[PDB]
């Protein structure tokens, strides 16, 4: 998904 | 009785463990990976987590729609495992707030809301993205 939270970067 | 089977599994798991054997249930490793992932999330993302948890305060008056609308923002453009961990940690934080304010009664309700949101919104993504086994391999 579009990265919106710091935890999206580990996915 | 689901209840009777659970009591039997608890006793036999205790007795085997006491003899130095290990009889784990299928969801054992998932539970453990989730506890550890939730701990790591809360420690890594204190700022973002606080902002998430400040978006909702549960009172006896709150409906599921209010919870769902805030969790819908978390998943609005889709699902990843990080967001699933955020959703668990968010539920955790709402339960802690509830008990800090002596509203222990709300914990059951938050648990039902989380189980519904999983069943309707997240389980279909999980089953197409490698199952809880993939979560255990990623985070456990």
């Amino acid at each position: 998904c579009p990265a919106r939270y710091g935890w999206d970067y580990e996915c | 009785s689901q209840s009777n089977r659970e009591l039997v599994v608890d006793f036999l798991s205790y007795k085997l463990s006491q003899k130095g054997y290990s009889w784990s249930q299928f969801m054992a490793a998932v539970k453990q990976a989730l506890r550890e992932a939730g701990d790591e999330f809360e420690l890594r993302y204190r700022r973002a987590f606080s902002d998430l948890t400040s978006q909702l305060h549960i009172t006896p008056g709150t409906a599921y729609q209010s919870f769902e609308q805030v969790v819908n923002e978390l998943f609005r453009d889709g699902v990843n495992w990080g967001r699933i961990v955020a959703f668990f940690s968010f539920g955790g934080a709402l339960c802690v707030e509830s008990v800090d304010k002596e509203m222990q009664v709300l914990v059951s309700r938050i648990a039902a809301w989380m189980a519904t949101y999983l069943n309707d919104h997240l389980e279909p993504w999980i089953q197409e993205n490698g199952g809880w086994d993939t979560f255990v391999e990623l985070y456990g």
